[PDB]
RNA sequence: GCUGUAAGUAAGCUUUGAUCCAGAGAUUUCCGAAUGGGGAAACCCAGCAUGAGUUAUGUCAUGUUAUCGAUAUGUGAAUACAUAGCAUAUCAGAAGGCACACCCGGAGAACUGAAACAUCUUAGUACCCGGAGGAAGAGAAAGAAAAUUCGAUUCCCUUAGUAGCGGCGAGCGAAAUGGGAAGAGCCCAAACCAACAAGCUUGCUUGUUGGGGUUGUAGGACACUCUAUACGGAGUUACAAAGGACGACAUUAGACGAAUCAUCUGGAAAGAUGAAUCAAAGAAGGUAAUAAUCCUGUAGUCGAAAAUGUUGUCUCUCUUGAGUGGAUCCUGAGUACGACGGAGCACGUGAAAUUCCGUCGGAAUCUGGGAGGACCAUCUCCUAAGGCUAAAUACUCUCUAGUGACCGAUAGUGAACCAGUACCGUGAGGGAAAGGUGAAAAGCACCCCGGAAGGGGAGUGAAAUAGAACCUGAAACCGUGUGCUU
RNA sequence: AGGGUAGCGGAGAAAUUCCAAUCGAACCUGGAGAUAGCUGGUUCUCUCCGAAAUAGCUUUAGGGCUAGCCUCAAGUGAUGA
RNA sequence: GACAAUGGUAGGAGAGCGUUCUAAGGGCGUUGAAGCAUGAUCGUAAGGACAUGUGGAGCGCUUAGAAGUGAGAAUGCCGGUGUGAGUCGCGAAAGACGGGUGAGAAUCCCGUCCACCGAUUGACUAAGGUUUCCAGAGGAAGGCUCGUCCGCUCUGGGUUAGUCGGGUCCUAAGCUGAGGCCGACAGGCGUAGGCGAUGGAUAACAGGUUGAUAUUCCUGUACCACCUAUAAUCGUUUUAAUC
RNA sequence: UAGAUAGAAAAUAGGUGCCCGUACCGCAAACCGACACAGGUAGUCAAGAUGAGAAUUCUAAGGUGAGCGAGCGAACUCUCG
RNA sequence: AGACUCGGUGAAAUCAUAGUACCUGUGAAGAUGCAGGUUACCCGCGACAGGACGGAAAGACCCCGUGGAGCUUUACUGUAG
């Protein structure tokens, strides 16, 4: 449900970090972001390509704080906690 | 009607066991009401 | 975001709202009841009409073409009459399929038990056939019973393994009173009238509609008195007659849907440690390890353009309802009953009622007839010989939502995986074995030997003695070396 | 080569021979987990007690029933040896 | 503290251990569960703890309840592994040499010689099987050895008809069989007609050609039916030409 | 012949001509026989010398060398003289 | 030709564990496994075949079963016709 916004991910390789995305894949549930480099090889010894996780992550824009991200009213449009940007 | 009717057991004089018919009388007429033929009783024609 | 499983590549689509979800509609090659003919199922061959293309034939496109019956026609003649037949047209008719389930009916067994066996039981089971339903069957008293009588049927309990049947052995087995679930009662036939009909005896009677009328404490007819009036009404389309309008509810896609931060360990926290929060939501599952507060979610609330289903009110239809008197008539005929052989009633021919079957004989008409377990009498109750009937009940091929002191890969469906498969058999038919890498494919670049396969190294990863015949990896079995010994 | 007859049956120059390698009555499914007085098999320890192989009857003698002979819990109460 | 008993099958009575699950309570667990393996340990027994290694996520304990509750033996079912055994066999048969290939050849290709069948181990078609056919590669298993090869795998590619066998022609045996006769239902019989060839009738030959097709392709030469176009014969539509 | 129907077409030119099957083995390695199995598997052609002859012996046409072999040359079994 | 040595490939019915003598005796009354004596260094290969009451086939003979089928008859009871 999110298309290239910013986000934190929090339960993963290594936290506190934060970045912005790539394709969604709703079958699989795996988000594609910078965060992650799998070490791939065909034939280099090596590529660093980006690959991907499960949905451990949240959004964060006027708190600059992760929050449970909320789809409220119809005016559909994001609704966070503190805060009702677009998404 | 033209059936086998009654189709059960017939006992001996000590009882063993015998299928049976009672095949119902039927008798063929030119019908006396339509000039055709078909299998009849007796016991309407009386 | 998408182009299934099923990777991968390339071409492309998509806020001008794809893909996806749900409902309607359009298509829906061929075989198959198969239906124009034929046929070794999925092929072949034709016919007629119309219409494509040819100069023309060959060739094609669509439509149509079976049987049976049941209606309307004509036509029919072996014989003149005119029927049998014959050609044509109409029908949303039927045929077939199935859920091996549940129901009714036709027919209908044996092993077995009996300590053997023929009566018997198993059993009126199985399979077979047929029919219909979503439920069926039954059914509104020619009952049950013996009193302060009740007043369709069915099912559950109980009476009762009692009373009884029985080579009186095996064994079989009610019913009623009572307590409950559901509760519903109605139309014909007949005597009477009108109409039309052949015999018109110019006597009226039979043939067909409409009325008329439906019963035991007798009833109707016929005669008489009032109600109603084309309706005051009851109507009840699930029986009771068969048609149609218009609101509410549920179903088939969905949405909202409260709440947490950090330290240590870790490859990774959802754990320990602390301090905090929501609760109509601490059900559940997933999330790199065990999470109410990360996601899906739940409690609760909302939501349907269209379609369906059930319910409701006006339309809608359709309808007179009682009473007395009983002079005269009517109350279901080769029926009921008897005998003869049989079956079935828990009941084996027994004293054997009551009910059904076949042959044969053969009653009565309300001062009548049947039952009350042989049969007669008194008493009591009921009125066949015509028909319909919801619910209560039995089952689940299937769907929705749920559950388990149920199984967790030799168990459980035979079948967790590409199974009624491979396979076997001519054929009916019988029938297998086979789950798991890791969190993520990050699925071993590169060097070396090698023809390859395979391997040693280097690297991905926490771990590759997790490296695809990939979690864990026992015992048998086989080896290599070695302390002691021969 | 094409066809027929099908098991309570058929065909048989007849032998109880053939009927999809089988025939003193084929084959598959269902009744059906048929029946068996017969054989075979019956899963984890200890403690206490402890037999019989006889009588009778048995279309019975390798089975059964009853009495004997054992065990357990009550009762009797010195009756037993 | 004394006294006495304590072999034991069928079999009777009694107390007991452990497994799976449930309920409740209380506890353990990446600072490594379960299982597995090793061990010189506890208990009278069935059995249970502990330490260590491997293992990589769930488990114990007390009380009680319900059980598909225990396996050495069924000429038991299934699975795996041996024994026999590197033992019998390797499925009639005459091969040898050279040259190539290849990583590697008694077995593969090439040739020369030799031997064998020859009313045939030859040539052609039917039934039958279903792509085995041909080319190019490959050798994991199959081949009763080896294999650089095959009828095995992988990729690609091959079957041509107016006259041929057959259908649009016929029919026996036999099968089906409108109406119809019979039967408890099913269905059974059978006329009309219809299907059904191994038979009857039926218009074609020779050569060439591909790694793989041949009366099918081309090359030449022929035939039957049919339509269209054209004219030398017909003359009531009779009869005559004519169907 | 009943019947159709006005009234042909000699020999000429031109064209039109459907479906199935067709590869391969087919006394075999490919069919039945569970096997690349010493079995069966209808039919057609079937040459040469010798011979009555499709017999027999040796050869054409053409096809094959049989899918384990090398040693030694004992028992024993089998096949032949 | 097989067998036999070398090279290649590589089964089976069977199988309680085994480091598996003989005699005379005992014994379920015919012992590799017991008692008493006797002789015999460990391990092979090729041959024979007395024993392993050897294998293969839940004994085809005999008997039992209140087992079963087929068949006969002036056995019973019934029956189609
Ligand atoms: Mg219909
Ligand atoms: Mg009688
Ligand atoms: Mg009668
Ligand atoms: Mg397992
Ligand atoms: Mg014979
Ligand atoms: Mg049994
Ligand atoms: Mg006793
Ligand atoms: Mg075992
Ligand atoms: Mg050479
Ligand atoms: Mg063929
Ligand atoms: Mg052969
Ligand atoms: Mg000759
Ligand atoms: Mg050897
Ligand atoms: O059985
Ligand atoms: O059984
Ligand atoms: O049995």
């Amino acid at each position: 449900i999110k298309k290239g916004d910013n986000v934190k991910v929090i339960a993963g390789k290594d936290k506190g970090k934060e970045g912005k995305v790539i394709a969604t894949l709703p079958k699989k549930d795996r988000v594609v972001v910078e965060g992650v480099n799998i070490m791939k090889k065909h034939q280099g010894g090596i590529l660093e390509t980006e690959a991907a996780i499960h949905v451990s992550n949240v959004q964060l824009l006027d708190p600059k704080t992760n929050e449970p991200t909320r789809v409220g009213y119809k005016f559909v449009r994001i609704a966070k906690k503190s805060g009702e940007e677009i998404k | 009607r033209k059936a086998s009717t009654g189709n059960r057991r017939s006992h001996a004089l000590n009882s063993t066991k015998r299928r049976w018919n009672a095949n119902l009388q039927k008798v063929r007429i030119l019908v006396d009401g339509k000039p055709k033929k078909v299998w009849v009783s007796a016991r309407a024609l009386k």
